[PDB]
Parts: structure tokens; C-alpha cells; sequence
């Protein structure tokens, strides 16, 4: 249906736009300071995607507020910063990774659930992040759906709601099965 | 009666390989005379040289204000400069069909300075504005001289009286001026120590997650005397760069030896070819072949290049037809006289409701000379670079009346103004970068230009 893609001033957001449009979605992109929660209510999106972006969830404009308000009401996907924001919105903590991964691919292992349904395991994904969700801090309401080779959280899923984060970029040219990963979110 | 969809009238002139430099010589002193030159490069995108002069309309942007000038009429506007440009193009009532042999059929040609990006994103004002040269300086031309190295044809096209334009051209006489001389040594706007401090601040932002790559540049300044066109003739021969240009502006001269295409729009087919990755050419040919292989397989450079590929997919993806964005080429090495460059190619399709000018607005300035994420990287560049970039790392090119566009990134580009000449050099800073190697790479990219002008 109609997807609202919240843009955290990012230079990867329109790759998500292109993938969702290719899959047949109607997509609106709005910057994280161009929208209020009242405007979202007027747009009546079917699903929301929180984009990647610089800095931390605290610098992600309306992103944390949207996650808290629409959690369990419309499906939400968080990508990279969006994934971090989703963890933070329910009490998680975002910390520096052991090693920054900027334009580097990694094999990740998942449980074949949520956006990983039907995907190969392991899966090679592009990373563009300096920060991760601290595993110790992760709220009880989330399962870890995917791990890096060094046991960093690469994905989370809310145990009740359609609320899912991935730390990597399915929309990167060197990510495996990125269209199908997003198709899982679009068509569930 | 008025609207013209008719193909322009064409006179074929005598074929000579040097036709563009030959004809441009007699125009090079005129404000709004402009040359796009393929550098005589052995290169897949070295086909055309384009010459224009005597515009019917000019657009000059300094900050918020664009001045549109026609023979006896001058208008000032704070509107989006690319919307103003599109309106001016539309109002010419010249609408020819695409021609594979005439990629520019008249239209807009000139400079989009890096600081024009301040019209499309809110950016801080820390770096000093010490060069007074327009953020946009574009002429509107109803004729062009096209040199085609593939067909070996020189075509003079005009939407008016092509025989009158040919007579005008053969009536201009080349009266050569004093040769170019540098009258000071080159000096940088930063010491090795200042470069280090800036480099280390970029590394802090990389580790904090503010950014993934930042293009950090220093600027070389000298005084000069004599004719900028004579300097360009020397530099063009030495650089063999396929996106070279000479612009004579009201305020000074831009001498571009860019090897880099920004955005092509060719019958609605979009191409961008970001350069990200460099190694110096080595004198021993066996060593130099090894050097090209080392670049192609460098883990650090392939990471930086991949990032800018994903970024250029995004920038083009703001307007591209859904499903049209492709990467036909990843990590190809192109050799230039000074350096090997790692180049990738992204393609897409422009929707019929949009214009090349809308694609330019969506993408400007190039991801390849800013970083990722782009807005954060431009904030950091403004924080650390002592002066605004002005013409450097903007774009030169054309928006044809047919809808076509081609643009460069103005790397390897000199600004010559008020007897001062400026030449900047940058590189991508990423987490694996080394401070001394990145300092030295800036010299590797322009040393041959600095040294050619010094004697
Ligand atoms: N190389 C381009 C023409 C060109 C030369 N210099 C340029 C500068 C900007 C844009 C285009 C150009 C071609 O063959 O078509
Ligand atoms: N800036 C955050 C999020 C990146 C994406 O989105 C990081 O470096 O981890
Ligand atoms: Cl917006
Ligand atoms: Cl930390
Ligand atoms: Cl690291
Ligand atoms: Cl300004
Ligand atoms: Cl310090
Ligand atoms: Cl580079
Ligand atoms: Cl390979
Ligand atoms: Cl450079
Ligand atoms: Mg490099």
C-alpha cells in the first residue's frame, strides 16, 4: 500500500525508496523535521520505515516519537539508525561497535524469522555504522533475529508487534537478497 | 509561428583535430565565451568538444540572488536558481528533438559552483568567503560549434541564421597576448600541522558515527600575469582529461582539467561516473601495470568507492524511474597522466514529467567530493576547510534545449581572478586512512599542474 519513509538527512534513504517502489509500493519520503505526528495521522500510511542517518537516535528528529506512537498500530521497519532508534525507544542503549564498518560486507547469521523468512543463512550484507545496540541493554520485548561473526546485534524483532530493525543496508548494491528482505516487510 | 521544434541549421566546417582550440583562441578573451574540451583523451567518454560565445541571456547567482540579463532587460530573483534556469530555457521557445551527433543544440552552458549547494540544503557559514565569483554563471546560447572526434566532423549549428554566425566566427582574429607566468611560489591555505588537526577531527567524527567518509581539501594560491588561455593550452595537452573546460566569465577565468563526469542525461538515460580511489602513475611501465592492479584490488579504496556508489544510487534515485537504477561497472581503473583513478558507473532513467535541471538539483553537489552522509559531510567540510570552495568541486556543463545534460566535477580545476590563481586538492578520509598518506595524496593529484605552471 502507502509507505511513509522518514528520512534522517541520509544519503541511502532513496535506495530504500527505489526498492519499495520497484516492489509496487506507493512511497512518501519526509525528513525527520518536516512532519508532525498529526501530519502522519492525516497521511494514513499503511507502514512506516525509519531510514539510516548520521549520529544517534537523539539526533533523529521525530523518529523516536513516531516509533513510540505507532508501535503495534502500523508495521514499522527501522534501518541502521532506525534499528538503533527502535531499541532506544523501549529502553535499549546505543554504544560504539568494537570496530567501525563503513562500506564493508559481513556474513551475518539469522534464525529465518521476520524479514529473514526465506533468505539464505548466512547472508552477506553491507554495513555503514560506527554504533550498535548494546546486547546487555536490549529490552525483553525484542528477540535478536541476526548476529555478526563477532556477536553484534544485526537485527531485532518485537515479540508481539510488527516492529523490526536491521543494523545493515539491505538496499546496498553488495547486500544479498535485499529486495526479498524488504518484500517480507511489504507483503507480510 | 514562434515555437521551434525544427532541427537547427548546420554548416560543416573543415575537419581538424585541433578545431576547438583553433576557433576558441579567437574568442577566449570574451566574457561568456566557453569551451568544453575532451582533452584529446583516449577514453570512452572523450568524443565532443563544444564552443559557445555571445549568449542571448545570462544568469549570475551570488547567494540568494540570481540576475537574469537579456540585451536591454535585467531581472533580479531570490527563486531557486535551477527553476529560474529551466524557466529561461523554456522561454527561448527552442525545442529540438534529441540528435546522437549533436548532444548540445544550444541551451544553457556554464558553471555551477560548489557553494550553489547552499541553495538546496541549510549549511553553516564557518568557512571564509574570500573569492568573489558567482555560485552560478550560465549563458543561454542559440548556436554552438560541435567538434566530433568519432565522426571527424566540425558542425556549426544555429537556431537563427547559421551563415551569419559562421561569418561572425571567421571575422574574429586571434591576437595573442603575453604568455602566462606565475609571479609567486605556490602557498597552501594550511600547514602540514593544520591538515593533521583537521584529519584527526574527521577521524573523531568517523568513530562517533557522525559520518563514514569526508573529502578534506587544501588550496594552493599564487599570483600570475599574462594570458590564462595560453596556460590552458599547456595544461590541456599535459592533462588529457575528458571533462576539461575553459570559461571566460565577467569576474575571471575557470581552467578545468577534470577527468570526472558528474551527471549525463542522454535522451532521458542517466549516467554518473564517480571517481573514488587514487594511486600515482609510476615511471617503470611494469611497475605501473602492477599499480593499476593494486588500486583495483585495494580493500580500503573498494570500501570508499562502494560507499559513493550507494550514495550516487540514492542521489539519482531521488528522481529516477522506479526500478531503473543499475550499476553496470564497479571498480574500473582509468589511467591519467598523473594518477590511476578507481571509477564506477551508475545508470538510470529520467521520468518524462521531470527535467535534467531537476536531476541536477536533486544530486548537487557530487557525493564523490563531499562524503557520506552528504549533508553531515558538507557541515564538517565547512567547519574544517578555512575557505569556501567556490568554483572548485562544483560542476561545469550544459543543459541542451533538446533536454540533454552533461556535467563534470570540477576537480583539477583552477580559478584565475584579479591576478590570483587557486588550485585545490582533496581526498576521501575514511576510518582506515593514514594522516601522512592522505596529506601526500593531495599533492599527488595536482603536483603535475602546480609544477607545469611554476615554469
Ligand atoms: N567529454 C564529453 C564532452 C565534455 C568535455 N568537457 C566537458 C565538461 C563538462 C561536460 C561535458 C564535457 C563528451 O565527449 O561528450
Ligand atoms: N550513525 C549511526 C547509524 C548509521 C546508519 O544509519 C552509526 O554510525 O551507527
Ligand atoms: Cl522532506
Ligand atoms: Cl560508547
Ligand atoms: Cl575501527
Ligand atoms: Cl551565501
Ligand atoms: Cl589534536
Ligand atoms: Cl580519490
Ligand atoms: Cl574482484
Ligand atoms: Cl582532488
Ligand atoms: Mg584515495
Amino acid at each position: 500500500g502507502m509507505i511513509l519513509l522518514i528520512d534522517n538527512y541520509d544519503s541511502f534513504t532513496w535506495n530504500l525508496y527505489q526498492y519499495f517502489c520497484e516492489l509496487g509500493a506507493d512511497v512518501l519520503v519526509k525528513r525527520n523535521d518536516a512532519l508532525t505526528l498529526a501530519d502522519i495521522d492525516a497521511l494514513k500510511p499503511q507502514k512506516i520505515v525509519i531510514s539510516p542517518g548520521p549520529c544517534t537516535p537523539d539526533e533523529a528528529g521525530i523518529s523516536l516519537d513516531v516509533i513510540r506512537h505507532y508501535a503495534g498500530r502500523l508495521p514499522i521497519l527501522g534501518v541502521c539508525l532506525g534499528h538503533q532508534a527502535m531499541a532506544q525507544a523501549f529502553g535499549g542503549k546505543v554504544v560504539r561497535a568494537a570496530k567501525v564498518m563503513h562500506g564493508k560486507t559481513s556474513p551475518i547469521t539469522h534464525n529465518g524469522e521476520g524479514v529473514f523468512r526465506g533468505l539464505a543463512n548466512p547472508l552477506t550484507v553491507t554495513r555503514y555504522h560506527s554504533l550498535v545496540v548494546e546486547p546487555d541493554s536490549l529490552p525483553a520485548c525484542f528477540d535478536v533475529t541476526a548476529w555478526s561473526e563477532t556477536r553484534e546485534i544485526m537485527g531485532i524483532r518485537h515479540r508481539q508487534w510488527d516492529l523490526e530493525g536491521v543494523q545493515f543496508h539491505p538496499e546496498s548494491i553488495l547486500s544479498e537478497q535485499g529486495h526479498q528482505l524488504l518484500a517480507n516487510f511489504l507483503h507480510r | 509561428g514562434h515555437m521551434k521544434t525544427l532541427s537547427p541549421a548546420v554548416i560543416t566546417l573543415l575537419w581538424r583535430q585541433d578545431a576547438a582550440e583553433f576557433y576558441f583562441s579567437r574568442l577566449s578573451h570574451l566574457p561568456w565565451a566557453m569551451l568544453l574540451h575532451s582533452g584529446y583523451a583516449d577514453h570512452p567518454y572523450s568524443r565532443f568538444d563544444i564552443v559557445v560565445a555571445e549568449p542571448i541571456c545570462t544568469l549570475t547567482t551570488f547567494g540568494k540572488e540570481t540576475v537574469v540579463s537579456e540585451s536591454e532587460k535585467r531581472t533580479t530573483t531570490t527563486d531557486d536558481p535551477l527553476q529560474v534556469l529551466q524557466q529561461v530555457l523554456d522561454r527561448a521557445d527552442i525545442r529540438p528533438t534529441h540528435n546522437e551527433d549533436l548532444p548540445f543544440q544550444g541551451g544553457a552552458l556554464g558553471l555551477f559552483g560548489y557553494d550553489l549547494g547552499r541553495r538546496f540544503e541549510s549549511l553553516p557559514e564557518i568557512a571564509e568567503q574570500d573569492i568573489v565569483l558567482p555560485d552560478m554563471a550560465v549563458g543561454i546560447y542559440d548556436w554552438a560549434l560541435i567538434v566530433d572526434h568519432q565522426r571527424h566532423t566540425v558542425s556549426l549549428l544555429s537556431h537563427n541564421d547559421v551563415n551569419a554566425r559562421r561569418a561572425w566566427l571567421e571575422s574574429q582574429q586571434f591576437s595573442p597576448q603575453e604568455d602566462f607566468t606565475l609571479t609567486s611560489d605556490w602557498q597552501s591555505n594550511m600547514t602540514r600541522e593544520q591538515y593533521g588537526e583537521k584529519f584527526r577531527q574527521v577521524q573523531e567524527y568517523l568513530h562517533s558515527g557522525d559520518c563514514y567518509q569526508v573529502n578534506l581539501a587544501q588550496r594552493f594560491h599564487a599570483t600570475y600575469s599574462g594570458d590564462e588561455w595560453q596556460a590552458f593550452l599547456q595544461l590541456n595537452q599535459a592533462n588529457r582529461a575528458p571533462f576539461s573546460a575553459f570559461l571566460r566569465l565577467e569576474q575571471g577565468a575557470i581552467l578545468s582539467l577534470s577527468p570526472e563526469r558528474f551527471i549525463l542525461c542522454d535522451n532521458s538515460e542517466i549516467q554518473t561516473r564517480p571517481i573514488k580511489g587514487t594511486l600515482p602513475r609510476l615511471p617503470d611501465p611494469q611497475e605501473d601495470s602492477k599499480q593499476a592492479v593494486k588500486l583495483a584490488n585495494s580493500a580500503k579504496d573498494r570500501a570508499e568507492n562502494l560507499m559513493i556508489v550507494d550514495l550516487m544510487r540514492n542521489d539519482i534515485g531521488r528522481v529516477a524511474v522506479a526500478g531503473s537504477v543499475k550499476v553496470p561497472e564497479l571498480f574500473v581503473v582509468e589511467p591519467f597522466p598523473a594518477v590511476h583513478h578507481l571509477v564506477s558507473t551508475i545508470t538510470a532513467q529520467l521520468p518524462e514529467q521531470l527535467h535534467a535541471s531537476d536531476l541536477l538539483r536533486a544530486a548537487f553537489p557530487g557525493g564523490s567530493i563531499t562524503g557520506a552522509p552528504k549533508v553531515r559531510a558538507m557541515e564538517i567540510i565547512d567547519e574544517l576547510e578555512p575557505q569556501r570552495r567556490n568554483a572548485w568541486c562544483g560542476s561545469i556543463g550544459y543543459l541542451s534545449f533538446c533536454g540533454n545534460m552533461d556535467t563534470s566535477i570540477t576537480i583539477r580545476t583552477l580559478t584565475a581572478i584579479n591576478g590570483q590563481i587557486f588550485c585545490s586538492a582533496g581526498g576521501g578520509i575514511v576510518a582506515d586512512s593514514q594522516e601522512e598518506a592522505e596529506y601526500q595524496e593531495t599533492f599527488d593529484k595536482v603536483n603535475r599542474i602546480l609544477k607545469q605552471l611554476e615554469k
